[PDB]
């Protein structure tokens, strides 16, 4: 399907 | 239209969180700012002490809880700054990262 990951603080 | 807050104000957001799937141990927030990129913003595990990760930008002035019992997590938006203007998601998240598959606009004066 599909998805937006917005990610985690480096 | 959105929420309207002057420089040094609070706001405090709520999302339903259905609680812990074999997909998502947590729940945080995101906000996109006009003709900027998404920016992460914080992240909760439903389990007690497990992650809360926090922006850079945001360390000192939020804070993310949740209550197991109501189903719900909170975002506590302290000492606000004309920087925080933006649309802000609540997405489930998995090891602190947000997956998003309904925002809340907020401008802030300074």
């Amino acid at each position: 399907g599909s998805v937006q990951i917005v990610y985690k603080p480096k | 239209g959105g929420v309207f807050v002057q420089s040094g104000g609070s706001l405090r957001l709520s999302c339903a969180a259905s609680g812990a799937t074999s997909t998502f141990d947590g729940m945080g927030w995101f906000r996109q700012a006009p003709g900027k990129e998404r920016e992460f913003v914080s992240a909760i595990s439903y389990e007690q002490g497990s992650y809360t990760y926090y922006a850079d930008s945001v360390k000192g002035r939020f804070t993310i809880s949740r209550d197991n019992s109501k189903n719900m997590v909170y975002l506590q938006m302290n000492s606000l700054r004309a920087e925080d203007t933006a649309t802000y998601y609540c997405a489930p998240a998995y090891e602190g990262d947000l997956y998003a598959f309904q925002g809340t606009q907020v401008t802030v004066s300074s």
